[PDB]
Formats: C-alpha cells, sequence, structure tokens
C-alpha cells in the first residue's frame, strides 16, 4: 500500500514562506519522479513541478507560473519530498498535493496524498460562534459564524447522525467565514431525543457542541 | 503547453453515456514510443484526484470498462457509460508530453427529474440576539435542477442587503442539491422590523414557495 501525506500547511502571511512536508511510503522512492500540484479552492488542478528520480540525477522542474519562487527537494534517506514557497501571495492560497509521477516507463500520476491546506491572508485568526436554528419530517441547523481560516469541522451528535445533513460552503465576507449547516430527522425523535450539532474550527482549538433545543 | 476542457459541465442520467472533450495547444503524440501522453483523473467533491486513463486510452488497473480513453494528437475525449451516482466528480485531463499541464477540468453533473425544495426558516437565536447582530436563515433542501432564486422580504419590502447565499454538491444519496440563503442585520434593525419572509422560486411551481415569521411572535 502506498501513502503520501502532506503536512505544513496553514495561515500564512503574503510575502511569507513555508515549507510543506510531503511523506511516502509502500514504494521505492528513488525510482520515482515526484510532483507538487495545487488546487484553489473550488477551482481547477495546477501542476507546479517536479523532481527526477535516481536516473535522471534527481533534477527539477517548475511551472510557469512557480518557476524562480518555489524549489522543490526531496530526502531519499527519510522516502521525503519538500516544497519551499517563498513571496507568497493571496493565489497561492490553496490545497497543495504531493503526487508520485513517472518511473522512466508509465506516464501518470498514480498515488496522491490528501492534501494540505494553505491560506496565505493577513486575516486574523478567530474562532466561530455556533448558534442553534431549531423549528412527518423536521429540520433544524446550526449557524457557524464569524470564523477564519478555513476548514471547520461540523458534525451531528459527533458523527452519529450522517443522513439528511447538508453543510454549506462557508462564505467569506470581511475576513471573516460563516456557513451553516442543516439535519432533517423524523418528528417521531425530536424533539423526544437530543440533537447537537459539534463543531470544530482546528485553527483556533475551538471544539463547540451545541444542542438544538426546541 | 495549454489544456482545454469542454463542456465545463454538463448533466447525464443515471445508466446513460457521457463524453467529455480535452484539446491541447500542441501535439501530445511521442513519436519515438508512439504513445499520446495525456492522462485523464476523477476528483470527487472534498476528495483527491485518482487516476483513470493513461496515454490517452489505457485504464489504469481497478478501473472498470465503462470508463474509455480516446483520441490523438491534439483531440481528446473521456466517455462514461452506466454513469452511476459515483461518478459525480470533476474529471480533468493532464498532458505529460512536455512537463505536465492539468485542463480546466469538465464536472460531470447527474440529471435526475425535477424536484420541488423543502424550505425552512428561522429566526435569529436567543443567544445570538444577545449579541451584536441577527442572522435570519432559510434552508431550500432537496430540489433539482440545481438554479435557484431566493428572495427575502422585511415589513413587505424586499431587502437584498446582506443577503448571502451557498450551494451544496449533488446530493450523492439523492442527486438533489440544497441551498441556504442567510440575511445578516444588526440586532438594533432586526428589532425594527417585524415581518421576515423567504421566498423561493424554483423552475418546477410558478408560485413561490414562501416561508415567513414574525419577530413579536418569535
Ligand atoms: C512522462 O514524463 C516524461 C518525463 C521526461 O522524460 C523528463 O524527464 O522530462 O520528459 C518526457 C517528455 O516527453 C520529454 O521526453 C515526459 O514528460
Amino acid at each position: 500500500e502506498v501513502k503520501l501525506v502532506e503536512s505544513g500547511g496553514g495561515l500564512v502571511q503574503p510575502g511569507g514562506s513555508l515549507r510543506l512536508a510531503c511523506a511516502t511510503s509502500g514504494f521505492t522512492f528513488t525510482d520515482y519522479y515526484m510532483s507538487w500540484v495545487r488546487q484553489p479552492p473550488g477551482k481547477a488542478l495546477e501542476w507546479l513541478g517536479f523532481i527526477r528520480n535516481k536516473a535522471k540525477g534527481y533534477t527539477t522542474e517548475y511551472s510557469a507560473s512557480v518557476k524562480g519562487r518555489f524549489t522543490i527537494s526531496r530526502d531519499n534517506s527519510q522516502s521525503s519530498l519538500y516544497l519551499q514557497m517563498n513571496t507568497l501571495r493571496a493565489e497561492d492560497s490553496a490545497t497543495y498535493y504531493c503526487a508520485r509521477d513517472h518511473d522512466g516507463y508509465y506516464e501518470r500520476f498514480a498515488y496522491w496524498g490528501q492534501g494540505t491546506l494553505v491560506t496565505v491572508s493577513a486575516a486574523k485568526t478567530t474562532p466561530p460562534s455556533v448558534y442553534p436554528l431549531a423549528p412527518s419530517m423536521v429540520t433544524l441547523g446550526c449557524l457557524v459564524k464569524g470564523y477564519f481560516p478555513e476548514p471547520v469541522t461540523v458534525t451531528w451528535n459527533s458523527g452519529s447522525l450522517s443522513s439528511g445533513v447538508h453543510t454549506f460552503p462557508a462564505v467569506l465576507q470581511s475576513d471573516l467565514y460563516t456557513l451553516s449547516s442543516s439535519v432533517t430527522v423524523p418528528s417521531s425523535t425530536w424533539p423526544s431525543e437530543t440533537v447537537t450539532c459539534n463543531v470544530a474550527h482546528p485553527a483556533s482549538s475551538t471544539k463547540v457542541d451545541k444542542k438544538i433545543v426546541p | 503547453i495549454v489544456m482545454t476542457q469542454s463542456p465545463s459541465s454538463l448533466a447525464v442520467s443515471a445508466g446513460e453515456k457521457v463524453t467529455m472533450n480535452c484539446k491541447s495547444s500542441q501535439s501530445l503524440l511521442n513519436s519515438r514510443t508512439r504513445k499520446n501522453y495525456l492522462a485523464w483523473y476523477q476528483q470527487k467533491p472534498g476528495q483527491s484526484p485518482k487516476l483513470l486513463i493513461y496515454w490517452a486510452s489505457t485504464r489504469e488497473s481497478g478501473v472498470p470498462d465503462r470508463f474509455t480513453g480516446s483520441g490523438s494528437g491534439t483531440d481528446f475525449a473521456l466517455t462514461i457509460s452506466s454513469v452511476q451516482a459515483e461518478d459525480l466528480a470533476v474529471y480533468y485531463c493532464k498532458q505529460s508530453y512536455n512537463l505536465r499541464t492539468f485542463g480546466g477540468g469538465t464536472k460531470l453533473e447527474i440529471k435526475r427529474a425535477d424536484a420541488a425544495p423543502t424550505v425552512s426558516i428561522f429566526p435569529p437565536s436567543s443567544e445570538q440576539l444577545t449579541s451584536g447582530g441577527a442572522s435570519v436563515v432559510c434552508f431550500l433542501n432537496n430540489f433539482y435542477p440545481k438554479d435557484i432564486n431566493v428572495k427575502w422580504k422585511i415589513d413587505g419590502s424586499e431587502r437584498q442587503n446582506g443577503v448571502l447565499n451557498s450551494w451544496t454538491d449533488q446530493d450523492s444519496k439523492d442527486s438533489t442539491y440544497s441551498m441556504s440563503s442567510t440575511l445578516t442585520l444588526t440586532k438594533d434593525e432586526y428589532e425594527r422590523h417585524n415581518s421576515y419572509t423567504c421566498e423561493a422560486t424554483h423552475k418546477t411551481s410558478t408560485s413561490p414557495i414562501v416561508k415567513s415569521f414574525n419577530r413579536n411572535e418569535c
């Protein structure tokens, strides 16, 4: 089982630097070119560069959009790949993926990590306020207002409620995200049973439970 | 090298076939290996991309027969047959003839029967009403097709200021969409008005679905 795990992402000031890491396993690392690819939220994939395999002397190439500003390196001993990003701007905000690339034969990225989110903004980290939304079938919700940066994870009953849920993409206004989540359940199960949305906002060590009271 | 995909999205019913196109700004056909260095990836919402096809028409191991890549030079296509709910994704082509470049993606949607939204309105929580502001929320849930109009009325007049709207991705379980609409006021402005109405106009009916409440009654 091949695995790639990106790390190092977070909120960084415009003009800043950031080193991302990609820890790899399950394969003969030096056999492979390795790429970085990014994706701004809700937008397309963009290839940033690669570092070549043992055979090609570990040389590097970059896309025009980042050539001169980003540097890729690998530590063979650690089975690790790195991306050094300099002079970061807002449009560098994206999920950064590492991928296993070419081997000298197979023209492909078979394996990709889960990504590491990078946000480039001077906007301040702020925890959310969490507000209940209370009223056949009945719909409740939670409003998760005024947080930064992304992401938050909202669950219902720490995950035990998972059908009938719609968590909406956050929207940014004046440097704060707001989103809501709704859950639809049988009337004959609320308010006879309790319902609690749990909001986690890692970036600010925030974990909130808020019971939906009728 | 520039990659362009068309169309940017399209809708196909379950069990039917979709074709999506990918064009290159210069040929991807490697004369030495006799292969087009063009690959296809699938990316489901909030997930990592997955390899489907490489060398234009070679399916990655474990990819079913219902995915077919074709084409040559600058002209490629991915076809999916027996499209199922699992296929909800954005599909990207990627050239590896000179470095690598991704196309801008084609979003696959599942076409289903038209469906009227379930509309729910929520007043500001008492806890938010102990705060400086007040958010009125309306959910328009499980509808099809995806485009919908929401209008807010305060004391009988349309209010467009401080309305923010958000859409979910197509729902995996039933192929519907949902949207939230949030109207945010100061607490004082919230308390200077009484009637709050959320009006959803959807191609399903000529008449909007209307939910309202009067602040006085809660
Ligand atoms: C499949 O990746 C190949 C990588 C490499 O061998 C390289 O090391 O740059 O280039 C190939 C080009 O078609 C140029 O030969 C392909 O892009």
